[PDB]
């Protein structure tokens, strides 16, 4: 039952419902966390 | 299709087999004077073979010796033509000849480089184990003696409950003719102990070194095998004493064909024989041990055994 | 049927008749339901506009033909020979010819294996000796074509001119090929035929372009199709390097034809030219179009 | 059928006959509908072009064979023994042979367990003692193989030369392996056979590459296969550093062969050269082609 | 059947016989079609290569077992008790044992609830008192296992040595555990068994590693499996901190066995050693492998 | 057969199985290739 | 240890308290010189299983 349907689509990963804008915003947030404290205040 | 053509078929060729086309599958109405020829050709148009079939009133028969069809390869084109009297030849069948035979990819399967092999045995378990195959006396003719009254390692010997002389063969075979057998043995009684080299799978013919330890024997012999439990001596013999825990190295050398025995660390052969008439080579690389005691008690028996391929 | 014949000439030169008169004589017939075989696949382009979308042009796509053949014989050994020969008749690197013959003539398509063939049934094929091979072939050049029409004009004069009758009777524009001898300066026609692709449809009605002055022994081939470089010398000289960015821009549009002029000057020996007009079609058979 | 025999030689040396004469003697038979078994999977590359897309080459893909076997026996205990033996015949790390024997000879494929087998029905297997195992095996090397041909040339001379007869009867190019003794300077053929993948198909028709001078004990394996390093010294010395950028570039193209020349010079004790030529095919069986 | 017996021992110690002799005596039987139950799931890895893809390795995956049980009783109240007991037998945080007993012995798999069970039919379950529960359990450790082989060697000598016979009869490598008393310096074997994972197959054939000198009361457990830290002392001292980057690297490969040597030095009292060899299998039942 | 199934899904392009992580990593790798040599060593 | 081709051991010892068997089958060489100059050195070395 699970093997061969949505339960294996989940194993496939982001083939069905998965959004681009949220992923891009998350990557931007991670980069901002990485780089914000080292940017100058000027 | 205004003009009829031939029929695509196949012809089977086999090495060492007569090439025959039976007449019952080439049936027809052939008047006297009708001929038939079969042409085998390669991919370039060159004739690899040409044969004439026996045309009778109702069939055409082909029959060729294997030497004629040896040189036609697998996949060569063939055409079969029938020429009626005063008429042009016509092709009945055409196609490719296949070779239906065992195919040998290796040009020469040389003897594989079976590397040197080594084995050892110490006899610490309860029973002998499957690595020793009993000979002559049959299954259940071997056993382990503890020798706890002398504080020595356990040894292999015939089970003296129902046997007095018995032989065992190593389960595996050596890969080369030259071998080395190192045995650590004890002399706790009176008897004869044979180290068997270059034996057959039944231990029928072999070289061997015999240690006789007794009140008067105290001798070492070179022996030739006739049966697992019977042997014949070669040459003279050397007097030898066997103490407990005595190590003897029996080396058989194929080149410079010889058998020799060394005691302990000395490289001088205590006994040596050369030119013994025993078959060698493949199938005669088995090693073994044998015991023969007049009484029903252990005599001279090994506590440790070791075999190495090559000298 | 006798109205249509389909043949395959393999990369090895083998000849097979899949359908039509004499089909299956070599052991292979053509199963039904063959796709992307008739019309050349074309996709059209659209830009956003006030009333929805506006036409932007078309592009012709490569043919992805999927078809099944059936290889048959009475005995399994001969069937195996037939199957092996059929497999040998195909390749990936080089293309085999697929000819269609009707009352409109014979048109051929060059096809190669797009992927591995799918042979046989579920069980082993020696049981049946009659097995299907599904084949996914591809046509990089998607148009069906006939043998091109060739004309030759030779001269001995130092300066001369000639007229070549040209006419596209097919469905699609064709690109002309020229073979010009050396030495000599040629002027070749590049008529627009009213084609407005560069917004010069009637400005280039009588366009003629001068090839660079060919030196002795530098016979050139001038192929106007975009697949290949335009100017190529047979002695290896870099002819197009001397051409200042000039080129042939226009194909022979369908339904168009005229007496195109060829001019030769400064030819002390007096040279020759050959015009090759391809006959490309988008369909295996079609009535001629005026 | 007697025209086709399929065997498996397991990683533990077990011999199974899945189809053909003697099938099922070991308890396991082969079920129909086995995929990616006959033709080597080849993908073709296409790149945009003027008339759609243009052919850009081919890449062969690893084989993924999904096939079912049936393990059967009269009693559940011995059936369980058979099923356990069949499972023991396979592994993930090490490969086992799948051999196909027909009238064209015997060709094998090295296959390994791609994933875990899917055994039995939905109920208890001991109920029926006759159960199917679904195997998803993979062939990293996708070509069916025959036993490679080995040729030996031993010479006692300081300088000598020999002609190795070589011929590719398969449908795919093969890569030769050399085993050269040391000391001595070897010259080995790197003939292009007309292969033009380095733009030197005719320039390298009789190309020979001189291996670096070998000191005593530096026996070398010189394998043209891209999967392995060309020069490998048996004692571990870096021998490719004395090779100045030269390499063996060309495989043995299909349908090509000759007496390739091998030269030995400066050999104080002679030398031995072994040539191994693989015999690769894309099908379990096929008639010879030329 | 009587050739196979399946039991569940819940988190609370309850015992259920789902299949085999005496199945359903506790009210719960096993429905057909249980999946990912026999073979341990493994995914193989492949890198791009010249001939397609090259084998890169294998990884064993966790078991995701979906199976149905059927809880039944004559009266709905007793059915409710049975269903509640079955629910109490399972948990998410702690694992329950699933034992398979055949002629090859009894092997157990530790499984936990992967998600909420799906009970009952479309109507209320008291109508029938015979309802199915669909269970999606998971095995984080995917190998079926038996009780490990344990050996003990105690001594009174300050310096001594011993040999432990060891042999992997399963189809998967197992990781050894040691229990070593203190004080004393131990030399423990880490034989490669010819395994080539570190490219030191026969280089590490007789590898032995020296544990740090244990002070009084610092009895240590040395577990080679990667799930757990190697050195753990019973008194909480950081023994591994004094073990300067050393580790046990090799598992006991299948089909391999020997008399592995253990050495004890600098032990005034004379210590004791215990060796635990797990019996891991990838299948609920299998004949012993040699 | 091919027209109207997975073989036309391939023509559709990255509608079914396709992840964002390696696409973002590849874009970052291309930008890093473009900009890394011209970034100062300071 | 036998010197040259002599069949009598140049030196011999027995019963030394060293562990034997599997895991103790490695071999090697060692050198120690008071001065920074070569002393006794092996031109050629050979090892063989068994006696």
């Amino acid at each position: 039952s699970s093997g061969g349907g949505p339960a294996v689509v989940n194993n496939y990963g982001d083939i069905h419902t998965a959004n681009y804008d949220e992923f891009y915003k998350g990557q931007q947030r991670r980069e901002a966390q990485q780089q914000a404290p080292i940017l100058p205040v000027r | 299709m205004l003009s009829t053509g031939p029929i695509m078929e196949t012809l089977t060729l086999t090495v060492g087999s007569a090439f025959e086309i039976p007449g019952w599958k080439l049936r027809g109405e052939y008047p006297a004077g009708t001929t038939s020829h079969l042409v085998f050709t390669d991919a370039a148009g060159g004739t690899l073979g040409e044969f004439e079939g026996t045309v009778s009133a109702k069939e055409i028969h082909y029959l060729q010796a294997p030497d004629d069809v040896k040189n036609i390869p697998h996949g060569a084109n063939f055409q079969l033509f029938v020429t009626y009297p005063s008429m042009q030849p016509q092709c009945l069948y055409f196609g490719t000849a296949i070779r239906k035979e065992p195919r040998y990819p290796l040009s020469t399967v040389v003897s594989p480089e079976d590397s040197a092999v080594q084995y050892k045995a110490n006899f610490v378990g309860q029973y002998i184990g499957p690595m020793w195959k009993p000979m002559g006396n049959g299954w259940g003719s071997l056993g382990i003696h503890t020798h706890a009254l002398i504080s020595e390692a356990p040894s292999m010997g015939p089970n003296y409950s129902l046997f007095s002389s018995a032989a065992a063969r190593w389960l595996w075979s050596m890969n080369m003719d030259s071998v080395t057998i190192v045995v650590r043995v004890l002399n706790v009684g009176a008897g004869k102990f044979n180290v068997i080299v270059c034996a057959d799978y039944q231990m029928q013919t072999y070289l061997g070194i015999q240690f006789e330890t007794g009140i008067s024997n105290n001798k070492v012999h070179v022996i030739t095998g006739d049966g697992p439990l019977n042997w014949g001596y070669q040459g003279d013999a050397v007097n030898n004493t066997t103490a407990n825990g005595d190590v003897y190295t029996i080396k058989y050398n194929d080149l410079l064909d010889t058998i020799s025995c060394y005691k302990g660390t000395s490289l001088t052969p205590l006994i040596e024989a050369s030119g013994l008439d025993v078959p060698h080579g493949e199938g005669f690389r088995y090693t073994g041990l044998a015991w023969n005691t007049a009484l029903l008690s252990p005599g001279v028996e090994p506590t440790a055994w070791e075999a190495k391929d090559g000298v | 049927t006798d109205f249509l014949k389909i043949e395959l000439i393999g990369r090895d030169g083998s000849h097979w008749v899949l359908s039509g008169p004499g089909m299956g004589q070599q052991g292979v017939t053509l199963n039904p339901n063959l796709q992307q075989f008739y019309d050349a696949p074309v996709k059209t382009l659209y830009v956003p506009g006030p009333f929805g979308e506006e036409y932007a042009g078309k592009r012709v796509q490569r043919r992805e033909i999927v078809f099944s053949v059936q290889a048959y014989d009475e005995d399994p050994d001969t069937w195996s020979t037939v199957d092996s020969l059929w497999r040998w008749a195909w390749d990936y690197d080089e293309e085999s010819e697929l000819r269609v013959s009707t009352s409109d003539g014979t048109r051929f398509l060059k096809v190669r294996l797009m992927e591995e063939p799918k042979p046989y049934y579920e069980k082993d094929p020696h049981i049946t000796a009659d097995n299907p091979i599904v084949m996914t072939v591809t046509a990089t050049f998607p148009y069906w074509q006939d043998e091109p029409e060739e004309l030759i004009w030779t001269t001995l004069s130092t300066e001369d001119m000639t007229r070549f009758p040209v006419r596209n009777d097919g469905d699609v524009p064709v690109w002309l090929k020229w073979t010009l001898t050396a030495p000599g300066l040629w002027i070749l026609p590049d008529f627009s035929w009213g084609n407005d692709m560069y917004s010069r449809g009637r400005e280039d009605l009588g366009r003629t372009v001068a090839m660079p002055e060919l030196v002795a022994g530098e016979h050139v081939s001038v192929d106007s199709d975009p697949r290949v470089q335009t100017l190529i010398a047979v002695n290896g000289m870099p002819t197009q390097n001397r051409w200042k960015g000039n080129d042939l821009l226009y194909p022979l549009m369908p339904g168009k034809g005229a007496e195109i002029p060829v001019q030769l000057k400064n030819a002390p020996e007096g040279g020759a030219c050959k015009l090759t007009r391809p006959r490309w079609y988008s369909r295996p058979w079609s009535r001629p179009g005026v």
